[PDB]
């Protein structure tokens, strides 16, 4: 309650910095690209054969 | 009473892989070439276990 | 009711945002 300005500027820099990470080209969503290269990958080899 | 117990649990196993032509053909010529019709088999099994 | 025994004492009346103005029953 004595620091409640403090902490929602902390808060505001902390969302602010999240979408910046997110569009400086990272590559945290990596789990969720695997998924879908797995599943073309296994279906372009039925094609194959 | 202070008790200490002991608890074991396993993490990782061997990694294991398998020259496909080595098993199946050996050194012969012949048998790639006919293993060649089957497609992409041994590179697929390589990929797994990799 | 509020007395001293449910309630704990911090600071001045100055930067809390929203403080209210009321008594604080004490046994003696
Ligand atoms: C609640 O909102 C009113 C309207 O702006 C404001 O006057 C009041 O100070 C606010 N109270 C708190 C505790 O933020
Ligand atoms: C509480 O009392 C003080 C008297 O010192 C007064 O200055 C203050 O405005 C009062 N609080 C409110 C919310 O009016």
């Amino acid at each position: 309650y004595e620091n409640q300005k403090q902490i929602a500027n902390q808060f505001n820099k902390a969302i602010s910095q999240i979408q910046e990470s997110l569009t400086t080209t990272s590559t945290a969503l990596g789990k969720l690209q695997d998924v879908v290269n797995q599943n073309a990958q296994a279906l372009n080899t039925l094609v194959k054969q | 009473s202070i008790s200490i117990t002991t608890e074991v649990m396993p993490v990782s196993m061997a990694k294991t892989s398998v020259d496909c032509n080595m098993y199946i053909c050996g050194d012969s010529t012949e048998c790639a070439n006919l293993l060649l019709q089957y497609g992409s088999f041994c590179t697929q099994l390589n990929r797994a276990l990799s | 009711i509020i007395t001293t025994d449910n309630t704990f004492v911090s600071g001045n009346c100055d930067v809390v945002i929203g403080i209210i103005n009321n008594t604080v029953y004490d046994p003696l």
